[PDB]
């Protein structure tokens, strides 16, 4: 009896862990495209500020 | 004599400022998603003469 109780508890644990993993992976991917847009905008502003020297 | 020289120097000033206007309207015109955008060398430099207002 006590063995089977332990078994049920563990399966509950693993299922919740799986779902949390998937959600985190999605978030991280979003963060990389944030990086890319940041650099792009910096390039634009860099050019703007440079050009006035003419 | 005085009038001719005054007019010519004003002419010079006028062409200078209109060139500046061209540059500045282009500066407002551009934006992102543009073929000319990139990283330029240390443009944070202050100019040498650096005229004030």
């Amino acid at each position: 009896r006590e063995m089977e109780s332990f078994y049920s508890e563990l399966k509950w644990q693993e299922k919740n862990t799986l779902e949390e993993i998937a959600e985190l992976q999605g978030d991280i991917r979003r963060l990389e495209e944030d990086l890319r847009r940041k650099m792009m905008n910096l390039k634009l502003a860099h050019t703007r500020l440079e050009s006035r020297t003419y | 004599c005085l009038l001719q020289e005054i007019r010519q120097q004003l002419n010079s000033d006028h062409r200078d400022k209109m060139e500046t206007l061209e540059i500045d309207r282009g500066c407002l015109s551009l934006n992102l998603t543009s073929p000319n955008i990139s990283l330029k060398v240390n443009p944070t430099r202050i100019p040498k003469d650096s005229t004030t207002l």
